């Protein structure tokens, strides 16, 4: 009864707070550590309630994974990591690695203003946490102590998003934390090879360039007339992609207009952003050998004091957060020559950070799996894509709700070894729809199958020669009677053996015939005829047509 | 000079010092007479000789000897295949059927060495090392015409992912060479499309995009349903699904494929391009992809398909104008160019015609004279356009 | 199971490895030692190498220019390839590059052979070989000189020429430099690969990369087939160097090892040397001087300018210019920034801080460094005369180091530093050989020494063990010093030039799965090991064996037991008997006889279907099923 | 019998279950039950 168990402690059917464990075999894995932004009520960090009350965790968990540095799945690392107690590997990419601790620690600081001081953490527990972690390469196969391997896929929502393949013996799972088959201006589309895994893990919370176009041409309008832009934006990968497409849109136009951000958050992001530029776009890694595309021309302070004027000026910002100083809209402007977009000119752009119904499909097409699982993401939305699922793919799909173990039965296959010889032996006969009988020495936890000869030296190839003995009355000579059966034989069988042998004997299939010396009796006769397990069903019917027997 | 060779080859050792003599000779060309005379000693010391190396080296050269312009190779050719036949190692096989192969690319009009050659690389096609199928199937895909087809057509089911690419390549030769293919090596092409090793599936797309182009108006019907279709828009329908294939080389060998084909019904045209069977929104996915390469490919398909189909040109107006932002230079200069090519005989609207006018502030002067080229072929509705 | 080893380099190996049903070319290293012979191509053409005296051999005295009694033959430098026509480069599957100094000569390869399979090499080792094959050809096209020299090539005629030419070989395949358009549809070739990266190849084979710490990119193949792990260690380095460490772990378990790359001068310590290459600048400058460090774009030059900028802050020397001139020094100072994560640990726990990795940013912050892409570019205006200047290639046969020689040859308070082992240093000044500038010998080799590759070897304990025949015997400048020989239980069989070996790794086992619908139809029974037979069908796709649903027969019978089980079941005369060919038990109830023999037991029985049956059923009952 | 004691061999090297999986019902189990 082998089996692959999962249970979601959160994402199962709401957004927020990625957490969701997993045992493929013996071993248990733990896939996001994210946190439920909304509630403050003890639901903003996972309940271990499931595996632990009052003990330690590594004494279950072999791994923790990390899909990407967002706080909705990685925001909960330190509590869980040095609160509760966790001493054992875990893994995220380097850039995750890189600009999660930053992101935390910002909003680490967001709580202790909001004031929580009571299960949370603080900067020295992240930076003993930090300590603690195991780097992951891209496509980087990580084998953890004998068995377990963990591979990491592109993801494309952020820099550093990876989709993780979590492999023992040969069972696997794919967890493909959060990504994009749209690939944005900055970050190319996930790829996963035809891994075909036993079990995917998928995200599911849902004329971009014509949106983009649009975007510019308001910008373009405003600066031209005079218009004060800005650009109330929370994430730092959507704030990075729209920067570079400012940058690429005034590098084309040709024009010297000053573009504003964050004087701290934004200067860390974009010193990390151009150290890894390798994860970004194959465009971006074509032209850097040029120049250097985060290096942009338009990298000016905050603003001119707030006081360069609601002209020409562009700006970057934040919603009600840390960002940039918005002194655009009512500290200059007031009148027309203004424009803000939050997702006096009012408008909101719709940024595909996150993926839809069509990159989902395709990617379940692309992995080809045994099965889905679906976790992040509106419940309806779920139900529509298991429908669609289920319909279009034909392949069966799991919904889970927190708290809800899905518990999938498994098809462990069984490796063994094969002597060449037999195996070079049975390509060579066959290829030009027959059996292949051999004989497998099990051993202590240690198989081979090979051919029967081989296990002599084991001694065990003992021989168990059969004979089957057929009553003649003939006295007739051995060639003719050999001769004989052997055309009768050929007359019977339909083209079994049709060949004149050496010996003046008679063999099919792999049968021995032999004209012994018949027993003490002057007055009895008998031919006999030896043969294997493999040939017994026609050394059978071969004897019973010679029970007639040749013409007295 | 070959009296030289006939005293010291016989008078070295065997491992190396041979070898490394063997090695040097190849680098000087040789005259007929005594290339007849050079071919006669090395299959003599390829009778004596027992070591494989050396033997591949001996057939490497002798393939190397018969590439040489002016002689007749078939008389040599007779005892060549004669110890082919009793030879034993695949490696040396395999290199044995390299020189047969250029035997063959060297006298093509006589056709007893043709079926010759043919009757012992059908022999040999049973052979476990996947080199000397590969080999075998070379041999057949050159040399043949009017049994082939069947006999290759069953090796794409091969196990060996190259055995299945050569057989398809074999095909494509054959093809190529002038012979009108069949009908049934469609359904392998389709299997061999579905779930293989990247470049097996680009030389199918190739294969299939053949066979489409020499049948297209049969009728095959869908496998689960019972609706007739004509042959060609099927194949056009499973070119379009592998626009989404992770291999973007595949990609761009489907792209030009797309292109390529143009009696495809304007009904699966506008299904392809539409955004909001498995042939719905390939174009866009090709114009949504990272690898400029594919991006160009896509667009010069839709160019060449709405050169092909007038009414086609209406519905990608509005891409192309998109593309016009691109981030690759080339890739802009390329859509402006289609669009040139294909605005020919068609109107645009008044937001189409200010976008593609707005983008005349670009830098690149280039692209700026090239929408310029397109300008003097476009076509206004209204006065205030102009 | 067959090793084909097509260059002989010790350091630039091309070996084409039989593997299985592939067969992969580990390497593709361009010997590059040729061009010394050649006269070096000035960027502006010198009256002194163009007033050079021909060499009367006899009488071809325009071919050949002769320079203090040495002779150098007067054409575009050529360079020694891999000996390609020992196999044909069309049955190759796969190339694997370990670092990008053997990534040169694939253009060769890859493009004049009609190979059409793939080569996987790690990210920093293509773009930096990408830079290496850039600067080079604009190097050696910048002032084409026309080729002549063909007719010194010849046999006899070589023969005759001196030393420094004599031992020339495979001089008629030396090739000129490919073109750029070579390099860019070669480079379109390659899949990039991370370091620890499971590569199928068609399932026959897996290959995994490792890192190898020499340089960044540098990797180490490993070949498997899950029975037989074939390791292939390239240049290495365990030394406290920027780039990620050695992984010895993975190398463990190895059928054979194909061990290249060691250490070029084994007699140095690496550090002593960068200490004597900085003292001999920093007493060069104070004088008045001016240093040339004839160098490779992005080989070793990082660390170098680690330890120069530290020691000059330590020193006071910052009032020296440090001028990079190459046409690929923007490129690759960028490239050693952006790949961090390629390094140790000490510069990605850097760059989790917000810091570059490498300090020469620092540098050029603080205007210290000074790149160009060119003499001519700016460097023709922002140079002040005491400074220190890194460019060219070390071969001093091309590139602006042969200008620089030109220039500052004549004087004495000058100096050349040479860093690079791979050229013969005495060879390298050999065209310029009247001249009073200070050179000095100070190679900066990091690879893996005899002591390191000993205790390596004796760690991970391959079976086998191939190396280069330089290995095997002393290095001739020594000839007597045996702690640079590499030994082990196994005598560590070597090989030359176009040489072949045969491996004694040819294991005849493969893996193969079964799935429980089969596993449930088998009937093992032990007798401690469990004795089990399966008649299945085998059915084999892209190289990987699998069994499904559609015996044999052994075993060992004594007489006795045999006996008394029959009468145990019940059964009436039953024989024991000793006779010629074998005890013998004879069952007279249907004239039945069995023969027992050594390794093997004749039955005799009838045709008497319902007994066969009885017969068969009872002693597949007594003897376990199998 | 081979499956049957590899299965057995397999199983029976697991080490420990946990908190969550025994007190299931229905294949789920509540969270945060201390309100
Ligand atoms: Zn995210
Ligand atoms: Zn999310």
């Amino acid at each position: 009864m082998p089996e692959i168990r999962v249970t979601p402690l959160g994402a199962g059917q709401d957004v927020g707070r990625s957490c969701i464990l997993v045992s493929i075999a013996g071993k248990n894995v733990m896939l996001d550590c994210g946190m439920h932004m909304g509630f403050n009520d003890d639901r903003r960090f996972p309940d271990f309630s499931y595996i632990t009350q009052n003990g330690r965790l590594t004494d279950f968990l072999d791994c923790v994974i990390i899909s990407h540095f967002h706080l909705d799945h990685c925001g909960a690392l330190p509590y869980f990591s040095e609160m509760v107690g966790y001493d054992g590997p875990i893994y995220m990419t380097h850039p995750t690695q890189a600009i999660c601790p930053i992101l935390l620690e910002d909003y680490r600081k967001i709580a202790v203003d909001k004031k929580g001081e009571a299960n949370f953490f603080t900067s020295q527990m992240i930076k003993d946490c930090m300590k603690k972690v195991v780097a992951v390469h891209l496509h980087q196969t990580v084998q953890v102590d004998d068995e377990l391997e963990i591979k990491a896929y592109y993801a494309g929502h952020v820099l550093g998003a990876a989709m993780f393949q979590i492999k023992v013996g040969s069972e696997s799972v794919v967890y493909t934390g959060d990504y994009n088959m749209t690939p944005d201006r900055h970050l190319g589309a996930a790829w996963i090879d035809k891994c075909r895994p036993n079990l995917l893990i998928t995200q599911s919370t849902y004329s971009k360039r014509c949106r983009e176009r649009d975007f510019l041409k308001k910008v373009h309008e405003t600066v031209e007339r005079g218009g004060k832009v800005l650009i109330p934006v929370f994430a730092l990968g959507r704030a990075q992609e729209l920067c570079i497409l400012l940058e690429t849109f005034w590098e084309r136009m040709n024009l010297k207009v000053p573009i504003y951000f964050s004087t701290g958050l934004t200067e860390k992001a974009n010193h990390y952003y151009k150290l890894f530029i390798p994860w970004t776009n194959q465009k971006i890694r074509k032209t850097f050998v040029q120049r250097n595309m985060f290096e942009f021309k338009h990298i000016k302070a905050f603003d001119r004091a707030f006081a360069d004027n609601p002209g020409p000026m562009v700006v970057f910002a934040t919603p009600g957060h840390a960002g940039q100083s918005l002194q655009i809209f009512r500290k200059w402007a007031g009148n027309e020559k203004n424009m803000v977009i939050m997702p006096m000119q009012v408008e909101y752009m719709s940024f595909s950070a996150h993926a839809d119904a069509k990159g989902i499909m395709q990617l379940v097409g692309q992995a080809e799996p045994e099965s889905v699982l679906l976790v992040h993401g509106e419940a309806k939305k779920m139900e529509f894509l298991k429908q669609k699922i289920e319909q279009e793919l034909r392949v069966n799909c799991y919904m889970p709700a927190n708290g809800e173990t899905v518990t999938l039965p498994t098809s462990p296959s069984i490796p063994v070894g094969i002597s060449l010889g037999l195996l070079k032996r049975e390509m060579a006969q066959g290829l030009l729809p027959r059996l292949l009988h051999g004989t497998l020495i099990m051993k202590d936890s240690n198989f081979r199958l090979v051919s029967s000869e081989q296990a002599l030296k084991e001694l065990a190839e003992h021989q168990l020669r059969f004979t089957c003995r057929v009553h003649l009355h003939d006295t007739r000579k051995e060639q003719e009677t050999a001769l004989r059966v052997y055309s009768h034989l050929k007359s019977v069988l339909k083209d079994h053996c049709v060949q004149h042998l050496p010996d003046g004997s008679v063999t099919v299939e792999s049968v021995l015939l032999q004209a012994a010396a018949p027993s003490e009796d002057p007055g009895t006769k008998v031919l006999l005829v030896s043969w294997t397990y493999q040939d017994e069903e026609l050394g059978s019917f071969l004897t019973s047509l010679l029970k007639k027997g040749l013409p007295q | 000079k070959s009296a030289a060779l006939h005293i010291d080859l016989c008078k070295a050792t065997s491992p190396a010092d041979a070898l490394q003599y063997l090695l040097q000779f190849a680098r000087k060309p040789v005259e007929a007479e005594s290339v007849e005379g050079v071919v006669r000693i090395l299959l003599e010391h390829y009778y004596k000789e027992n070591d494989p190396s050396v033997r591949l080296k001996i057939a490497s050269l002798l393939g190397l000897l018969s590439k040489t312009a002016g002689f007749s190779p078939d008389c040599i050719m007779d005892d060549a295949i004669n110890i082919l036949q009793n030879e034993k190692s695949h490696q040396v096989l395999a290199q044995l059927l390299d020189t047969l192969l250029a035997i063959g690319t060297k006298l093509p009009e006589n056709q007893a060495i043709q079926m010759r050659l043919v009757d012992v690389a059908c022999k040999h096609l049973t052979d476990t090392s996947h080199g000397v199928r590969n080999k075998c199937l070379q041999l057949l895909g050159n040399l043949g015409s009017l049994d082939v087809q069947k006999i290759i057509g069953d090796y794409f089911s091969d196990q060996d992912p190259r055995v299945r690419t050569a057989a398809i390549k074999a095909m494509l030769q054959l093809h190529e060479r002038g012979l009108k293919l069949h009908q049934t090596i469609y359904n392998q092409a389709c299997k061999l499309l579905s779930d293989d090793y990247e470049q097996v599936r680009s030389a199918a797309v190739q294969l299939i995009w053949v066979v489409s182009q020499l049948y297209p108006e049969s009728i095959v019907p869908i496998p689960s349903s019972n609706e007739e279709i004509r042959l060609v828009d099927d194949a056009f329908g499973k070119i379009c699904h592998m626009v989404s294939d992770g291999s973007w080389v595949v990609r761009v060998q489907a792209a030009k494929l797309l292109g390529s084909m143009e009696q495809v019904s304007s009904h699966f045209l506008e299904q392809t391009l539409d955004k909001k069977s498995g042939a719905c929104g390939a174009f866009v996915h090709g114009l949504e992809d990272e690898m400029y390469e594919v991006r160009i490919a896509a667009v010069e398909a839709l160019c060449m398909l709405a050169q092909s189909s007038p009414s086609f040109a209406e519905k990608c107006l509005d891409f192309l104008v998109d593309m016009f932002n691109d981030e690759i230079e080339e890739v802009r200069l390329q859509s402006i160019h289609t669009m040139r090519k294909i605005s020919n005989n068609i109107t645009l609207r008044e937001d189409q015609l200010d976008t593609v006018l707005a983008v005349l502030e670009d830098s690149s002067r280039d692209i700026r004279e090239a929408l310029h080229e397109l300008l003097c072929c476009t076509n206004v509705s209204t006065k205030e356009g102009i | 199971m067959k090793l084909y080893c097509l260059s002989g380099h010790p350091t630039l190996p091309c070996n084409v490895l039989k593997f299985k049903s592939t067969t992969i070319m580990l390497d593709c290293g361009l010997d590059m030692t040729s061009t010394l012979n050649f006269l070096p191509l000035p960027l502006v053409q010198s009256p002194r190498l163009s007033n050079l005296p021909g060499w009367s051999l006899k009488d071809l005295d325009k071919e050949l220019k002769e320079c203090s009694g040495h002779v150098f033959v007067d054409s575009v430098p050529e360079f020694c390839l891999p000996e390609t026509e020992l196999i044909d480069l069309s049955t190759v599957d796969v190339i694997l590059i370990s670092n990008y100094h053997c990534m040169m000569a694939l253009p060769y390869i890859t493009e004049h052979t009609g190979f059409t399979g793939t080569v996987y090499a790690t990210e920093p080792t293509v773009q930096i070989g990408r830079l290496l094959m850039e600067e080079l050809v604009n190097f050696i096209e910048r002032v084409p000189k026309a080729q002549s020299a063909s007719l010194w090539k010849n046999k006899d005629i070589q023969r005759l020429l001196p030393s420094p030419l004599k031992d020339a070989v495979e001089v008629s395949t030396w090739r000129r430099c490919y073109t750029m358009q070579e390099v860019n549809s070669a480079l379109s070739k390659i899949q990039l690969v991370g370091y620890s990266q499971k590569i199928e190849l068609f399932g026959a084979v897996q290959v995994t990369p490792l890192s190898s710490g020499y340089a960044l990119g540098s990797s180490n193949w490993i070949i498997q087939s899950h029975y037989e792990k074939v390791s292939y260690v390239s240049g290495s380095s365990l030394l406290t160097t920027h780039p990620q460490p050695m992984d010895q772990a993975s190398l463990k378990n190895s059928d054979v090892l194909v061990l290249t790359g060691l250490t070029q001068i084994p007699t140095a310590n690496p550090d002593g040397m960068v200490g004597e290459f900085c003292s001999n600048l920093a007493l060069t400058v104070r004088n008045g001087g001016n240093v040339l460090v004839p160098c490779y774009p992005s080989g070793v030059i990082y660390d170098l300018l680690e330890c120069l900028y530290q020691y000059i802050d330590s020193a006071g020397l910052s009032s020296v210019p440090l001028y990079f001139i190459s046409p690929v020094a923007n490129s690759s100072l960028e490239f050693s920034q952006i790949f961090a994560e390629w390094l140790c640990h000490n510069k990605q726990s850097k760059v989790y801080l917000p810091e570059p990795p490498f300090p020469h940013a620092e540098l050029i912050q603080t205007n210290k460094l000074k790149h160009y892409p060119s003499i001519h570019g700016d460097f023709s205006n922002d140079f002040r005369q005491p400074c220190v200047v890194f460019t060219g290639h070390p071969s001093l046969r091309f590139g602006d180091v042969v200008h620089f020689m030109e220039l500052w040859g004549k004087s004495s308070l000058n100096t050349v530093i040479f860093t690079e082992p791979d050229f013969s240093y005495l060879e390298a000044l050999a065209p310029y050989q009247p001249l009073a500038m200070k050179c000095i010998y100070c190679p900066i080799d990091t690879r893996l020494n005899f002591i390191q590759v000993s205790k390596l070897l004796k760690e991970v304990q391959p079976l086998h063990v191939v190396c280069p025949e330089q290995y095997t015997q002393p290095p001739p400048a020594q000839s007597h010093r045996m702690d640079l020989m590499i030994d082990c239980q196994p005598p560590a069989m070597s090989y030359r030039r176009a040489e072949v070996l045969a491996l004694p790794f040819k294991r005849r086992y493969e893996k193969i799965e079964i799935m429980p619908e089969l596993a449930d139809s088998l009937v093992p029974m032990e007798i401690k090991i469990s004795l089990a037979t399966v008649s299945a069908v085998l059915h084999t796709k892209d190289n990987k064996h699998l069994l499904q649903p559609p015996p044999l027969l052994s075993g060992s019978i004594p007489v006795e037991q045999f006996v008394q089980t029959l009468e145990k079941h019940g059964f009436s005369d039953i024989k024991v008997e000793d006779t010629a060919k074998g005890h013998i038990v004879l069952l007279q109830e249907a004239e039945t006889l069995i023969q027992i023999e050594e390794d093997s037991t004749h039955i005799i029985c009838d045709n008497d279907e319902m007994l066969r049956v009885r017969l068969r059923d009872l002693v597949l009952k007594f003897l376990q099923k199998f | 019998s081979l499956w049957s004691n590899r299965i057995n061999t397999a199983n029976s090297r697991k080490h420990q279950e946990f908190a969550g999986r025994l007190n299931s019902v229905n294949n789920r189990a509540e969270l945060y039950q201390h309100l």
